[PDB]
């Protein structure tokens, strides 16, 4: 299915030089 | 034992950690001041990266400042922007903002945000810097809520609500620990499928082969029409509708579907939207959706929407 990929790869996409580490 | 899993999934930004908080605050007694004084920094820190976003799409965007002035701001940001790291803005940090945040310059790109990746804590946070500035400032449960965390694994939330446990994953974008991971796609009761409604007038990105609302559809159809999840419950927050409704007054939602001949009323193109994704269930006889519209940086809206979910659960389990 590559379904797992799929979702990986979308929820990954998420702004990470306008987050920050705690 | 009744105990309930849920499974929070959608595309990046799409308010996934924004409903898990959401669930501290709203049945696990939130954050205490502690906690809210460890959230100072990560706030200054967003209010840095978020102006700092828009300083640098300028250059990109080619937009000139209001005041050539404050070109000096402009590399005096990036001179502090390691200040806040511990505790306090500078008074002198907070005034180079101050100064951004007004120009119309820096303003024109701010609404030109679709045309590039601005955060949506931005707005929320400058338009408050007056009050995040003082040396004595203590976050607000609201302004923890508006934190953006990097996370580097699952991230899990358990509560006890109308006599029943539920546990909440919000799975990474981080199969660095596979197993546990894949489990948390195990066994769930309901999936909560977040969109944000307000991506639907951004730019095809250099790096897409369609709109963000479309990937947000492949992404929906394939978890919706997965035979793995034939008994569990689908459960859709078309989320950002506050965004939307503002965005859909000035942005045709032809942007985003060209086929639509509808009229843009919040109210129309949230329908159109509600069915496009729900036309996408190809089981229709043996499943329903759950739709919800959803503003999840709001409190009260979401207590009420999840209150909804749950009434749904009970009601379910008294059945089958
Ligand atoms: N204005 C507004 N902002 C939101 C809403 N939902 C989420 N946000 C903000 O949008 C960003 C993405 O939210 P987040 O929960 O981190 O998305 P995730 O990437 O799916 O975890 C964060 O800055 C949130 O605080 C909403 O309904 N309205």
């Amino acid at each position: 299915e590559d379904f797992f990929s799929l979702i990986l790869r979308s929820q990954a996409k998420r702004m990470d030089e306008q987050r920050v580490l705690l | 034992a009744k105990e309930v899993k849920l499974l929070l999934l959608g595309a990046g930004e799409s308010g996934k950690s924004t409903i898990v908080k959401q669930m501290k605050i709203i049945h696990e007694d939130g954050y205490s001041e502690d906690e809210c004084k460890q959230y100072k920094v990560v706030v200054y820190s967003n209010t840095i990266q978020s102006i700092i976003a828009i300083i640098r799409a300028m250059g990109r965007l080619k937009i000139d400042f209001g005041e050539a002035a404050r070109a000096d701001d402009a590399r005096q940001l990036f001179v502090l922007a390691g200040s806040a790291e511990e505790g306090v803005m500078t008074p002198e940090l907070a005034g180079v903002i101050k100064r951004l945040w007004r120009d119309g310059g820096v303003q024109a790109c701010f609404s030109r945000s679709r045309e590039y990746l601005l955060n949506d804590s931005a707005s929320y946070y400058l338009n408050d810097l007056d009050r995040i500035s003082q040396s004595n400032y203590i976050p607000t449960q609201q302004d923890v809520l508006r934190t953006r965390v990097k996370t580097t694994g699952i991230v899990e939330t358990h509560f006890t609500f109308k006599d029943l446990y539920f546990k909440m994953f919000d799975v990474g974008g981080q199969r660095s620990e596979r197993k546990k991971w894949i489990h948390c796609f195990e066994g769930v009761t309901a999936i909560i499928f977040c969109v944000a409604l307000s991506d639907y007038d951004l730019v095809l990105a250099e790096d897409e082969e369609m709109n963000r609302m479309h990937e947000s559809m492949k992404l929906f159809d394939s978890i919706c029409n997965n035979k793995w999840f034939t008994e569990t419950s689908i459960i859709l927050f078309l989320n950002k509708k506050d965004l939307f409704e503002e965005k859909i007054k000035r942005s045709p939602l032809t942007i985003c579907y060209p086929e639509y001949t509808g009229s843009n009323t919040y109210e129309e193109a949230a329908a159109y939207i509600q069915c496009q994704f729900e036309d996408l269930n190809r089981r229709k006889d043996t499943k329903e959706i759950y739709t919800h519209f959803t503003c999840a940086t709001d409190t009260k809206n979401v207590q009420f929407v999840f209150d909804a979910v749950t009434d749904v659960i009970i009601k379910n389990n008294l059945k089958e």
